[PDB]
RNA sequence: UAUAUAAUAGAAUAAGAUAAG
RNA sequence: UUUUUUUUUUUUUUUU
């Protein structure tokens, strides 16, 4: 598990926020640097790797160019990134030297008007969650369905969609799994609505369901490989309790710049699973997990 | 012992390791030497990083590049270029550095190439190492240096590096003659931001190197020389004299440092070596400060020990007593007829040094000056041409008057008359030169001198 | 014997004018009979190797070439077969330069720039290709691992084009030389893919295992064919090699087969014959096994009985993998287990960095493992290679060596320094190092204060049990700095609000501090 | 001591004079000063050395490995499209004017090369060599190797050693000539004369004029105009004999015997190694150094230095 | 009635002073 | 602690 993040451009840093908030650009950078340090005392990324500064504050949103959809690394389409054609170039670049794909696939690119967003697409156990809203259209649900659902014994893979309404944030902002069959999601209209439509879609799996303060952005590893660290927001001290209890560890970080510069956590970081291509029928060597000589 | 050749080339690089930074015991080399002798690589197939280790480790145990296992791996290292990375590349720089070949040439450019093009998606360890490796070869560069420069300060803005890896990377900018203010000030800041984490041996090289680079700034030499001040307690001799050399380099006239420094010195005078002695002389000449008690100490510490002075030991400890005044008797008779001795060694610049601080101070002895005049035929080519005229007075004092050692010093000034005539200096050391030598000895350069020009 | 005595003689003076096919000749009756003393013979044979290298190799076979420098190699002889140049203009022909290659590939001796060279001679004249030339270039292209991944999908539609004029072997070969290219795109995969499990009722075991490893290389994002392939070869599962059931068994535990309803019958089958298996075989069909969770009682039995015959002479990279495997089953192993750590005395000169980290590493836990005498010599070789070592390495074997109680202060102390001179940037990469010196539970305050630096930054990322432990070794050591136990108090306040007398002793007395 | 950098801390010295001893390469190392026992001539070939001037040791000196190390050094002497380095470290090379020719000779080559430098130390022919010189002490003097052509490699004529080592004043002077191939009478095998060595009571012949634009007869035939009558007689009786050697025959020579060495016509290079050694107690004769760029020795001043390095001391 | 064939792969790993323009 | 990066450049008039 590989996580690629980018250093900010410290002169092209905007003076204030989208809506007038005013920022900090060396609290900006102080907090980007306590990111990159807590990220790499996660204990679970083998490697974070750095990559270099672009002329640009939108570029620091790494995570709007790939999703991970099962083994499948799925290119975005380019509909209305059309001047970070030659930043997800360098992007693809970065992940070529540190052995990731050779490319991605381009299922969404060739579909006619396939209008679709990263974020909406949230794991869960064995399938994914799409959002049905203003950033994904019917025609990327459908080729979603057509692409990846499967609806046999043993091998199901299905996917939901949460329809949601036309102010709310991407899905994977507010909602989202972690530890051994938790579930985080805000206490606002949206999280309770999609919490309701995934019960409705799965109703005989029962659920750890954590509700934290609005607007309090985190990031929990979700994956194969069981994992109990759930980065979250310093300011907010509920939450922690919240996550604490369910049984997960937090862990606060300093964001409050990328929040009134719009960039959130999840969409800071873009995780990456990188196997070994083995040759021969061989296997490749894991990671020290279990306790040794239980019974001595 | 029958080994692979991997198997053989990591206990190689084992042998390596304990020989270059756990003393040099040299039945390691010998046994390094013999076992790399006999190996070879022509049949069996190996990675590319076994191949590099392999030609390090041969590269740094003394085998040049006429050997078979050494054109085996240049070979290999020519042919499979795609297969060096990024991880296995400063190892082949590093090995090439010496090697002066052709081949060692094409490729140490085509790594050069390779570095400059993939400089952004490097990580810590792969940019020290490739900038330490690329130090060594003296290659010029400097798009390459710049980018890797770049990728410096971006990876150390969010603090990566640590002391070893800054020791590391100013050691290689610096020798690199690179006066990047910002890269400099970036290194200097992570090395702040390490509180406590700098220990003396990690601080002691950073001051060297940044005295080195010769920085034009002069509100970062107070903070080294402050927490130097604090640390020179926990100091041996090396260290001492390697700061006493760094301030003399960064030539500011600090008191307190310099006088603490001093203590320290003079009670660690019963561990100072031949090399410790002549670069405090060498600092205290430079900087300019005199101190007559610690010359006294040096100059009898000297004195006790003179077989371990190598010839630029004694080159820096004559002219520091030169020109400082201070000059003892029997330690300039035990210096010369030592020199005589290891005549054999002086270097281009180093002999001429020798020589003109000798008979600066009008002591003349017949076996050292013969030593450096028979001397003074192979050096002839390398010299500038004030070491030229520093010899050629040397020599005039010496009353050599020896065609076979006179005409490639004549021959050396006439093919570059006009740096040595227009020199705003020594035109009274010309006049002396001529005057001894007179004007039917060398006429063309009579001829130019009374042309003036 | 006075005319082979003049023979012999004339040979050695170098005054017999010897074509290559003559030296072939020789070298194949010396190689076969050896009547004679011929090879036995050091002067015969250098004034051959010497008529030999400045023949003319062009009339002779890639393969006779390699003979001869192997017959040569076996005496001591370094003799390497000369390197043939890219055919000039009227000779380039799609035979000429695959003949090329195929040379490069046999005598392993590859030239990248002769590579790209008859690369690029190739495509222009590629509409010239017969349908097995191309099989054959792809297969050639593969096993000289190019990075060309272009030219091998040209390649590949065109094989694909002439589907109907290529038999199965040829099929399974491009479809495995394929996935072995890195960058190749993945339609053509695809369709490479469906057109093997169309045309796979005809696959004789040769080409099972083909598409077995290009399953495996591909992974977990080709499940239908494995799908198909395991549906069609369970009639045959039963009347089956084993190193093919070996190949199902990791394209088992590589795709995470969920219908565990074949899979016992395959394990079922393997574990019948596996009796027939070598190293690398054996040791793959355990770690497909510990993977995909099936070591019973008995079948774990049998396979460490197989393991038993082998143990002796395990490779160095071997050990390591069965020993894990023996520490996460909760059955009976000692005797296995004791034949492998006999094993890794005898190899301690020859492990590398890692293969001793790891093998320390399992051992860590291990009761038996205390009393063994591996633990004096693994600790010296440890610090011998602690040069080497690298940033997990070094941790895992600092872990094992502290697990064992092995004491000597000076190792821990240079491990310490090692790991300075690396950094550290997990919790995991720093315990075992606080470990081993509270095991002597002494060093210089340099190396406290050190210590402390590097710990203060980690304690907002620890659960609440690593900083008992942190804080357990922190006073063991010796630290006096403040700023540390305010970083571990702050971290404790968040799990435990309450400063009531319910928490242990320990915790109100970091609290204090 | 001046600071070595850290990868520079294996390097060996510029000039290979400067190493002390000998290194490991080739055979292991030196043994022990009471351990140099077995490498013993026998009194029989030393009385055949004393009686005909030359003699061939009994046994090769060195293993085949170490004969193919010691050829692979010997052409990478003589490459011409990539310069050896060290190549200004020796006394006179054949490619200083960078052409080359049929015959490369290189002379100081044990200051230039690994292996060459350790075959200066072997045991088994210093010994022999201090046996030879009324068991005293040996400096070697200076080194040479010869590589002739493939197929044109010409023959040197008749030739006295020491009729070039005017400088040395007494006649204490032995020649070791080491063969890393196979050698014949039509690939280069020294043909000397088996009585030479005592010939006008230790007089040297005048120098012998050669035409190097024709073949092999008359520059084997040129000792018979270079001869008088009297020596003429001794020679019939006894006719120069050519010796056949192997992969690392050895054969000690006498300065004063007439040997020459017939031209190469086998299909491919022939090398050879000649080792001059001194004794004790040589000393110079005129002013000056010896070699090219070595020491300035007085009128009669003893022959020592790093130049001429003690190999082996009795005692 | 002929003198001759030759292809299986495994390992992730950081040392540090040149008498400058 | 806030300075900087991303071309197929091809036009130098000597008798060396």
């Amino acid at each position: 598990l590989h996580a690629f993040v980018r250093s900010p451009h410290y002169r092209t840093i905007p003076s204030a926020g989208p809506n007038g908030i005013v920022v900090n650009r060396d609290m900006l950078v102080h907090q980007f640097r306590d990111f990159y340090k807590t990220l790499q005392h996660c204990s679970l990324v083998d490697k974070v790797h750095l990559m270099s500064e672009r002329p640009s504050v939108e570029a620091l949103r790494v995570a709007d160019q790939m999703v991970s959809i099962g083994a499948t690394f799925l290119e975005m389409p380019l509909t209305g990134m059309e001047h970070r054609a030659t930043e997800f170039m360098e992007s693809m670049r970065y992940v070529r030297g540190a052995g990731g794909p050779s490319t991605l696939a381009s299922y969404l690119q060739d579909t006619e008007n396939c209008r679709c967003n990263s974020g909406d697409v949230v794991c869960l156990p064995n399938g994914i969650a799409v959002g049905h809203g203003p950033r994904t259209n019917a025609v990327a649900h459908t080729t979603l369905k057509q692409l990846f659902e499967v609806k046999d014994d043993q091998f199901s893979f299905d996917v939901f969609t949460l329809e949601q309404e036309g102010d709310a944030p991407p899905l994977g902002d507010y909602f989202g799994f972690a530890g051994s069959n938790v579930l985080l999601t805000w206490k606002d209209e949206h999280g309770l609505l999609a919490v309701d439509q995934y019960q409705q879609k799965q109703p005989h799996t029962e659920m750890n369901v954590v509700y934290l303060e609005p607007g309090c952005h985190f990031l929990s590893f979700y994956g194969v490989d069981h994992t109990i660290d759930v980065l979250v927001q310093k300011g907010y001290e509920r939450s922690m309790d919240s996550i604490a209890a369910a049984g997960l560890n937090p862990i606060p970080v300093q964001w409050s710049e990328m929040d009134k510069l719009g960039i959130s956590m999840r969409a800071a970081v873009l995780p990456l699973k990188f196997f070994k291509a083995n040759v021969g029928g061989m296997l490749s060597r894991n990671k020290s997990r279990g306790a040794r000589w239980q019974t001595h | 012992s029958h080994l692979s050749a991997r198997n053989i080339a990591t206990e190689a690089l084992q042998m390596k390791k304990l020989h270059q930074e756990r003393g040099g015991n040299p039945m390691l080399a010998q046994q390094a030497r013999r076992v790399l002798f006999a190996t070879s690589i022509a049949g069996q197939n190996l990675d590319a990083r076994s191949v590099a280790l392999l030609l390090n480790t041969a590269v740094y145990f003394g085998m040049e590049s006429d050997a078979k296992l050494v054109r085996e791996c240049i070979d290999y290292c020519l042919k499979n270029d795609k297969l060096i990375t990024v991880d296995v590349l400063p190892i082949v720089v590093t090995a090439c550095a010496t090697l002066k070949s052709r081949d060692a040439r094409e490729v140490i450019e085509m790594q050069a190439q390779k570095a400059a093009r993939n400089a952004k998606f490097l990580d810590a360890k792969d940019v020290t190492n490739i900038i330490s490796a690329f130090s060594k070869t003296g290659i010029n560069h400097e798009k390459l240096f710049a980018f890797l420069s770049r990728r410096v300060q971006t990876l150390a803005r969010v603090g990566e590096f640590e002391a070893a890896h800054l020791v590391i990377l100013a050691n290689a900018f610096s020798r690199l003659r690179y006066r990047d203010k910002f890269l400099f000030g970036a290194i200097a800041r992570r090395a702040m931001s390490l509180r406590e984490r700098v220990t003396v041996n990690e601080l002691v090289p950073l001051i060297v190197a940044f005295s080195k680079i010769g920085l034009k700034d002069p509100k970062l030499s107070k903070r080294f020389a402050t927490k130097a001040m604090e640390y020179v307690d926990q100091m041996n001799a090396e260290q001492v004299a390697s700061m006493f050399m760094a301030f003399a380099y960064f030539g500011i006239r600090y008191d307190q440092l310099f006088g603490v420094l001093t203590n320290r010195a003079v009670e660690l005078i019963d561990e100072f070596n031949a090399q410790y002695i002549s670069t405090t002389l060498n600092a205290f000449q430079r900087i300019g400060i005199n101190n007559p008690e610690l010359f006294d100490n040096l100059a009898e510490r000297a004195l006790a020990v003179v077989q371990d002075h190598d010839a630029r030991d004694i080159s820096k400890t004559v002219t520091a007593l030169a020109h400082f005044g201070l000059k003892d008797e029997e330690l300039f008779k035990r210096l010369a007829s030592h020199a005589a001795s290891i005549a054999d060694q002086f270097d281009a610049m180093g002999l001429v040094n020798t020589a003109h601080a000798f008979a600066r101070t009008n002591f003349l002895q017949q076996d050292m000056a013969v030593a450096l005049s028979e001397r003074s035929v192979y050096v002839c080519r390398l010299l500038d041409a004030g070491e030229t005229r520093r010899l050629l007075w040397a020599l005039a004092k010496f009353q050599v008057r020896d065609p076979k050692i006179l005409t490639p010093v004549f021959n050396r000034c006439l093919a570059l008359h006009y740096d040595f005539f227009a020199d705003p200096t020594g035109s009274e050391e010309i006049e002396e030169i001529f005057d001894f030598y007179g004007p039917n000895f060398c006429p063309p350069l009579y001829q130019l001198y009374i042309s003036r020009g | 014997p006075s005319a082979l005595h003049l023979i012999f003689e004339r040979c050695k003076l170098n005054l017999v004018e010897f074509t290559a096919q003559d030296v072939y000749q020789i070298c194949t009756t010396a190689y076969n009979m050896d009547t004679l003393g011929m090879l036995q013979d050091p002067d015969f044979m250098r004034g051959l190797h010497d008529a030999f290298r400045r023949s003319d190799q062009t009339v002779i076979s890639p393969f006779q070439a390699n003979l001869i420098a192997d017959t040569f190699r076996k005496v001591g002889i370094n003799s390497m077969p000369k390197e043939v140049s890219v055919p000039e203009e009227d000779a380039i022909s799609p035979e000429s330069l695959i003949l090329v290659l195929r040379n490069m590939n046999i005598t392993k001796q590859r030239d990248e720039r002769k590579i790209n060279e008859v690369l690029k001679l190739m495509f222009p004249i590629l509409d010239e290709f017969s349908p097995t030339q191309l099989s054959l270039t792809v297969t050639e292209l593969a096993r000289l691992k190019s990075t060309n991944a272009d030219f091998v999908g040209k390649l590949a539609k065109r094989i694909m084009e002439y589907n109907d004029d290529l038999s199965a072997l040829d099929i399974s070969s491009a479809a495995v030389s394929l996935a072995y290219c890195p960058g190749i795109s993945h339609n053509i995969l695809y369709r490479m893919m469906q057109i093997v499990e169309e045309r796979m009722g005809e696959f004789q075991p040769e080409d099972y295992i083909n598409v077995l490893h290009a399953l495996n290389t591909l992974g977990p994002k080709f499940v239908n064919t494995f799908r198909k392939i395991v549906e069609c070869g369970l009639q045959h599962v039963e009347n089956m090699d084993a190193v093919t059931l070996t190949n199902y068994m990791v394209c088992f535990s590589t795709m995470d087969y969920k219908q565990r309803e074949h899979i016992d019958i395959y394990a079922d089958a393997l574990v019948e014959v596996a009796t027939d298996l070598s190293e690398k075989d054996l040791v793959m069909a355990f770690i497909a096994l510990q993977r995909l969770r099936l070591l019973s009682d008995t079948m774990f039995g049998t396979m460490a009985s197989c393991v038993i015959r082998y143990a002796a002479k395990m490779d160095p990279r071997n050990i390591a993998p069965i020993m894990d495997i023996c520490s996460t089953v909760p059955h009976a192993s000692d005797h296995l287990m004791k034949v492998l750590m006999d094993r890794a005395v005898e190899c301690t000169r020859i492990l590398t960095a890692n293969q001793l980290g790891d093998i320390l590493d399992i051992l860590g836990l291990y009761p038996p493992a205390r009393e063994h005498p591996l633990v004096q010599l693994f600790g010296k070789q440890a610090r011998l290679r602690l040069d080497l070592m690298g940033p997990d390495a070094l941790a895992n074997a600092t872990r094992g060596l502290a697990n064992l109680g092995y004491a000597d202060p000076e190792y821990y102390a240079q491990a310490a320094e090692t790991g300075f001179r690396y950094g550290f940037k997990d919790w995991t990469l720093l315990e075992p190092m606080l470990m081993g010196l509270s095991i002597t539970g002494q060093c210089p305050p340099t190396m406290v204060r050190v210590l402390g630096s590097h710990i203060a930054p980690m304690a907002r990322s620890m659960s609440l049990m690593e900083i008992e432990r942190a804080n357990r070794y922190l006073r063991r050591l010796g630290c006096e700095d403040d700023f540390v136990y305010k970083a571990m108090a702050s971290r404790v306040l968040q799990f435990v609000k309450e400063v009531t007398p319910e928490m242990p002793e320990d915790l109100q007395v970091l609290l204090q501090r | 001591k001046s600071y070595v950098l850290k990868f520079l801390r294996g390097q060996l010295p510029e000039d290979l004079k400067d190493v002390n001893g000998a290194l490991g390469c080739l055979y292991g190392t030196l043994p022990d000063v009471d351990e140099f026992g077995q490498f013993v001539i026998s009194p029989d070939v030393v009385n055949s050395f004393h009686q005909f001037g030359y003699v061939k040791m009994p046994i090769p000196v060195l293993d085949h490995q170490q004969i193919d190390k010691l050829a692979d050094e010997v052409n990478e002497l003589a490459n011409n499209v990539e310069h050896h380095p060290k190549t200004e470290r020796l006394y006179a090379t054949s490619l200083a004017d960078l052409t080359g020719g049929p015959l490369f000779f290189c002379q100081g080559q044990w200051r230039a090369a690994w292996g060459m430098h350790d075959l200066i130390y072997l045991p088994t022919i210093t010994v022999a060599a201090s046996q030879i010189l009324n068991n005293s002490l040996v400096r070697l003097w200076y080194d040479e190797v010869f590589m002739k052509a493939a197929r044109t490699g010409p023959c040197v004529p008749w030739q006295q050693n020491y009729a070039r080592w005017q400088h040395t004043k007494p006649v204490n002077h032995v020649t070791v000539m080491i063969a890393l191939d196979t050698m014949n009478k039509d690939r280069g095998a020294p043909c000397l004369v088996p009585g030479s060595h005592r010939w006008r009571e230790g007089g040297l012949l005048p120098p012998v004029s050669y035409d190097p634009t024709k073949d092999e007869a008359h520059q084997l035939n040129t000792i018979w105009e270079i001869i008088n009558e009297e020596e003429g007689e001794m020679l019939m009786d006894t006719p120069p004999v050519t010796v056949d050697l192997r992969r690392g025959e050895a054969l000690l020579i006498h300065p004063l015997t007439l040997f020459a060495t017939h031209g190469n016509r086998s299909l491919d290079a022939v090398r050879c190694c000649f080792i001059h050694y001194m004794g004790e107690k040589t000393y110079a004769v005129q002013n000056g150094p010896l070699l090219p760029h070595t020491t300035k020795f007085q009128a009669d001043a003893m022959i020592q230095g790093p130049f001429y390095p003690v190999v082996f001391d009795p005692a």
